[PDB]
């Protein structure tokens, strides 16, 4: 699946590679709901905006955040 | 492709035919009795350096001609046309025409 | 030619009359699929090949979809989606002589089948072993042609038999092949059936107002139907629209 | 007669009109062979190097020039007598399009000169081949040759395909950025195996005293028609995973969210076999050359197991009239396993 | 099936001498021609073969670099040829039709059909 | 500007002769060489060119197959290699220096002429 902000807004994209190791795939964020590239993971807790799943969603705030 | 020019001329005018040599350039070198041809005409009507005024010519329909006005003694020669043939890739020679 | 080595002949821009082979006497084979004989002279094709060769009458029956054997296999192979005509007639009073005619030629080893319309006319020395041929034909070294040798008196399985398949082309392109059928005026802000160039439908045909490109020879809506044809006459370009309808 | 003589970006070039329908405001997807978007375009140009590329799967090319130095191009395999080729060649009135049995020069070329040096009297001299000898084909039509020509040349179905666009522009280096669509030029009844091709330069005699190369994938694309029918832009589908999405939503837009777009799959990268470690094979002869065949109301039965099977032996013998497989393909039956095998 | 050869022939050594095979009764092409040799009071010694469809021989080591077999198939006809003659070439030579390599139950091993011999004296 | 032809002689049909010709005034790597003979009595016959570079070779159909042009620039001289030479090719041989023919793309006329040597076969 592919994590993105509106294009009206940019064109950068986070992949999320569902129920993946981030070892098996190939910003890299290992989650339960698979390992999810190109979003930085921050310790900083917001509300929800594009869900991933399992607690965690992802925004653009600039670039893609976990 | 061949040339056909007279063998002797007695203004002196030597002729040179082909077919349609008009396309062609026609060049002219003169060869006396126990000497090397030199260029006298080239691209039908120019002279290289050296060569009198009196050498000119013409390159018309299925004729080319080399004009020598006021002829000299000096100038009893045989004379040379030659053309290149771009479909073969050779210089062509006519038979050479003596000036008396 | 020799079925290894068939004629492929290329048929474009013209106008093909197909009841004259249909209805024709001398035809002992003709078997047409993906389409029906009768109704050739209806259909507009972009292309037509007619490929021809001579095989002996037992092998007759390799020359169709889905069929194996040396020539299906290794000589001449039609795909299973083959859209044509398969026509065939006994030449055993053209292509048999006496003491045997070993003009033609058939493959009778290969490698592997041949794909569709392939035409493989090597000489190469087929290896049946596992040893190494070398071009060297001997034990496990075979020479991959053989003749039929056909003769006169030969069974009529053994007889030769001039085949010719005619392949349709049906692409998204111009029709340049067509059958006799005669152009009628064209008719506007009625609801007629119709027929373009093989195209066919009821609706209303309109003068059109989209900007058709000089090789577009017609349109289609969001639904992927056609909603508008170039007349193979005229060049005008006419909108289609289904004739008035709805529930009572 | 014969005589002897860097990268860019495609950025979204090379896209032509995928067939002959007319399509207006509407997003249309198509796989087809498309030079992919910002893919590797070789750039090539005193020296002479003018070589023979390879065609693969269809080429894009394209140069930038106000000479007319690109009159033509060759294809085909050997590109001599032994196979028949492909002559493009374009002078100032018509395109001459043959196919040949040609022997062409290894520097093929046409030799421009003025003629006698008038200037308003340009002649040329065809150098390209020896001999063409039994054509199969031949067309004439009208030439199509800061003025950027862009042509993708495809070989398919029977056809040999030409699409371009002829537009100007502001740079020399490099391709042009923004989208054009190329449009069908010719598509010719031809039929013949290409492999390699090469350009055909028009030299002045005192040039010695550039064009891009790209080539085609089987790619999906997703084309914009505007409301005239014209393709204005494009997706390239496998381009990254934002095309991957717009692709998938059918359109070139996307909203905020998360997108389910594809499918990842790890692709096995050897082929493991592990059969019995047997050597003795079937006792097929024994049964085929039988001294005695039982009668058919009475028909014999032999039971094989615990042997090697070879059964293209059988297959791609000559000896037989019959060999009708059911339920399994003849030409898979080396790659079979069985319980037991009946004759 | 008939194979009928051509007359007897004399020879001086050195000289050359051409036998030919006309075939008859069966697909020329379809079997392979072999020649077998016998020398008065000796046995059969086979020479070689050609296989018609290919023009392609094997010769037996004896008489390989003397021996050469052509066909053609427009007369059903082959040929052998022993040039470099010697007396001890005196001998019936005969042609016989065999099956080709590839036939499954090995009619290549023998050889079914026998012209009359064609003898040639050195 | 001046070329000095040598290796001139009698010999008997069958056999070979490499003629040479000297170059100098001139750049001589600047230009092509052009090889003429003249028969006794005849006019004059082309029997081959050679580009400034060596690169292209062009031979009379009386010759092709059988002469053999060629260069070296760095000693200045023209070669041409005769083989199985007959008796019809009894000439005078000639060097001479290419000049650009304005009606062809790479074609040539002659400008400097040596003074010839002569082959007898
Ligand atoms: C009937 O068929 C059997 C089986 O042979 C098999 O089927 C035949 C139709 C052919 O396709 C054969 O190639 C195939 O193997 C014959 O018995 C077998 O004959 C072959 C050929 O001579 C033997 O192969 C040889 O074996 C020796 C070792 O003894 C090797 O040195 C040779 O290089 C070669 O491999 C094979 O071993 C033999 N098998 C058995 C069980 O006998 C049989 O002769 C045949 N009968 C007739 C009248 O044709
Ligand atoms: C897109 O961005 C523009 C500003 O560039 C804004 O005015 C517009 O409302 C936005 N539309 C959407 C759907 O976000
Ligand atoms: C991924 O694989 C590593 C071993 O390479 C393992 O230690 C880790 O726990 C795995 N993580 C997940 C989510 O499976
Ligand atoms: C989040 O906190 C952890 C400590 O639990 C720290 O190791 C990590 O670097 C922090 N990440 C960021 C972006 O601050
Ligand atoms: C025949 O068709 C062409 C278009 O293909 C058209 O231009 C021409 O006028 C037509 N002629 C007649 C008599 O209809
Ligand atoms: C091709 O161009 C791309 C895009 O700039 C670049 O990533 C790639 O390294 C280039 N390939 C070569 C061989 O230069
Ligand atoms: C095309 O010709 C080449 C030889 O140059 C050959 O290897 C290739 O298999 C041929 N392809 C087809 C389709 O014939
Ligand atoms: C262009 O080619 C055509 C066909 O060969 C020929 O008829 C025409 O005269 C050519 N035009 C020029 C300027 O050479
Ligand atoms: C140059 O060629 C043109 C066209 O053939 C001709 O009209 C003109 O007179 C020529 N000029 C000269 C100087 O030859
Ligand atoms: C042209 O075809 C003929 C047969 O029609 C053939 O004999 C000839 O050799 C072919 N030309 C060449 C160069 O192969
Ligand atoms: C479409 O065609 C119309 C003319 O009917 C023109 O005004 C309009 O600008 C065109 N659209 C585009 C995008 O060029
Ligand atoms: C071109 O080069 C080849 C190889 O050296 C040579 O055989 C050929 O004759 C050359 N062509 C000319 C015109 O010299």
């Amino acid at each position: 699946s592919v994590i993105t902000p509106g294009t009206n807004t940019s064109n950068q994209v986070a992949v999320l590679y569902q129920d993946v190791n981030c070892t098996e795939v190939p910003n890299v964020f290992q989650t339960r709901a698979g390992c999810l590239i190109g979003a930085e993971h921050v310790n900083n807790s917001y509300e929800c905006d594009i869900p991933i799943g399992a607690g965690i969603c992802a925004s653009y705030q600039q670039s893609i955040i976990a | 492709y061949e040339l056909t020019q007279p063998p002797s001329v007695s203004t002196a005018r030597i002729t040179c035919g082909g077919n349609n040599i008009e396309r062609k350039s026609v060049h002219w070198c003169q060869q006396k009795p126990g000497q090397a041809p030199a260029l006298v005409v080239y691209d039908d009507s120019d002279r290289p350096s050296g060569i009198p005024e009196r050498f000119s010519g013409s390159n018309s329909g299925n004729t080319a001609t080399l004009t020598i006005s006021r002829v000299e003694a000096g100038d009893e020669a045989d004379y040379y046309c030659q053309v290149w043939d771009s479909g073969s890739d050779q210089v062509i020679f006519g038979g050479g025409t003596k000036l008396t | 030619a020799s079925v290894y080595a068939w004629n492929r002949k290329r048929i474009s821009n013209c106008v093909a009359d197909y009841s004259v082979l249909y209805n024709s006497a001398s035809f002992s084979t003709f078997k047409c699929y993906g389409v029906s004989p009768t109704k050739l002279n209806d259909l507009c094709f972009t292309n037509v090949y007619a490929d021809s060769f001579v095989i002996r009458g037992d092998e007759v029956r390799q020359i169709a979809p889905g069929q194996t054997g040396k020539i299906a296999d290794y000589n001449y192979k039609l795909p299973d989606d083959f859209t044509g005509c398969v026509i065939a007639w006994n030449s055993n009073n053209l292509d048999s002589k006496v003491g045997g005619n070993y003009n033609y030629l058939y493959r009778l080893f290969r490698k592997s089948n041949l794909k569709p319309f392939e035409r493989d006319i090597s000489t190469e020395i087929y290896q049946a072993g596992s040893t190494p041929c070398n071009g060297v034909e001997g034990f496990n070294c075979y020479f991959p042609l053989q003749s039929y040798g056909f003769q006169p008196t030969n069974g009529v399985g053994y007889q030769p038999y001039r085949v010719v398949v005619l392949s349709f082309e049906l692409l998204h392109a111009p029709a340049t092949v067509c059958g006799p059928k005669k152009s009628t005026n064209l008719v506007k802000n009625k609801c007629v059936n119709f027929n373009f160039n093989g195209l066919t439908g009821t609706g209303v045909l309109t003068e059109s107002n989209k900007k058709f490109l000089p090789f577009q020879q017609f349109g289609r809506d969001i639904a992927d139907t056609t909603d508008a044809v170039r007349d193979p006459q005229t060049l005008e370009i006419l909108d289609i629209t289904p004739c008035s309808f709805g529930g009572v | 007669q014969c005589v002897n003589l860097a990268y860019t970006n495609s950025f979204t070039r090379g896209v032509y009109y995928p067939d002959k329908v007319f399509r207006s405001s509407v997003l249309h997807s198509t796989q087809d062979l498309f030079l992919p978007f910002f893919s590797n375009v070789t750039w090539f140009h005193k020296r002479f190097d003018n070589p023979v590329l390879p065609f693969n799967d269809g080429v894009y090319f394209a140069s930038t020039e106000k000479s007319n130095i690109i009159r033509g191009w060759i294809f085909g395999t050997t590109l001599d007598s032994k196979t028949q080729s492909l002559l493009i060649v374009n002078n100032a009135t018509n395109v001459v399009i043959k196919v040949c049995e040609f022997q062409f020069c290894n520097d093929p070329f046409l030799g421009v000169y003025y003629h006698k040096n008038n200037k308003s009297w340009m002649e040329s001299e065809f150098r390209v081949y020896s001999s063409a000898n039994n054509c199969t084909f031949e067309y004439v039509s009208q030439p199509f040759l800061k003025n950027l020509r862009e042509f993708v040349f495809k070989n398919i179905d029977g056809y040999f395909k030409i699409y371009s666009k002829h537009t100007p522009i502001n740079l020399v280096r490099d391709l042009p950025q923004g989208f054009s669509a190329l449009e069908p030029l010719v598509d010719l009844p031809i039929g013949i195996n290409i492999t390699r091709f090469q350009t055909l330069l028009a030299l002045h005699r005192s040039y010695l005293t550039a064009y891009y190369v790209g080539y085609l994938q089987p790619r999906t694309f997703l084309l914009k028609y505007n409301e005239n029918g014209t393709i204005t832009d494009a997706v390239d589908c496998a381009l990254d995973p934002l095309s991957e999405t717009k692709c998938t939503l059918k359109s070139f837009t996307v909203e905020k969210g998360i997108y389910q777009t594809s499918n990842f799959r790890v692709q096995p990268t050897e082929s493991i076999v592990r059969f019995p470690n047997i050597t003795n094979l079937c006792p097929f002869g024994e049964v085929f050359n039988a001294t005695r065949f039982a009668s058919v109301y009475a028909w014999n039965r032999k039971r094989i197991s615990n042997c090697v099977a070879d059964y293209s032996v059988l297959y791609n013998s000559a000896s037989f009239s019959t060999f009708k497989c059911y339920g399994v393909s003849p030409t898979k039956l080396n790659d079979l396993c069985f319980t037991n095998v009946y004759a | 099936v008939q194979l009928v050869q051509s007359g007897a022939e004399v020879k001086k050594p050195g000289a050359s001498v051409k036998v030919s095979c006309k075939a008859s009764g069966y697909t020329f092409t379809g079997y392979y021609m072999h020649w077998v040799r016998q020398a008065p009071g000796q046995g059969l010694e086979w020479m070689g073969w050609i296989n018609p469809i290919s023009s392609g021989t094997s010769y037996a080591q004896t008489f390989q670099g003397r021996v050469t077999m052509t066909s053609d198939t427009s007369i059903t006809t082959a040929y052998m040829e022993l040039s470099r003659l010697r007396s001890d070439d005196t001998a019936v030579y005969y042609c016989a039709r065999a099956a080709p390599f590839y036939d499954f139950w090995s009619g290549y091993s023998y050889f079914d059909y026998w012209g009359q011999g064609t003898l040639v004296t050195v | 500007v001046q070329l000095v032809e040598s290796g001139g002689g009698v010999v008997q049909p069958g056999r070979s002769l490499r003629l040479s010709c000297a170059a100098s005034g001139f750049t001589f790597s600047n230009y092509g060489m052009h090889w003429v003979r003249q028969a006794p009595g005849k006019g004059l016959e082309w029997v081959a060119v050679i580009w400034y570079d060596g690169s292209n070779k062009f031979y009379a159909d009386s010759v092709k197959g059988r002469f053999t042009i060629s260069r070296d620039n760095s000693k200045n001289s023209l070669y041409l290699q005769m083989n199985s030479l007959r008796a019809e090719d009894t000439a005078v041989y000639f060097c001479a220096r290419a000049f650009p023919d304005s009606s062809s793309w790479s074609g040539f006329t002659i400008d400097y002429w040596g003074q010839g040597t002569l082959v007898t076969v």
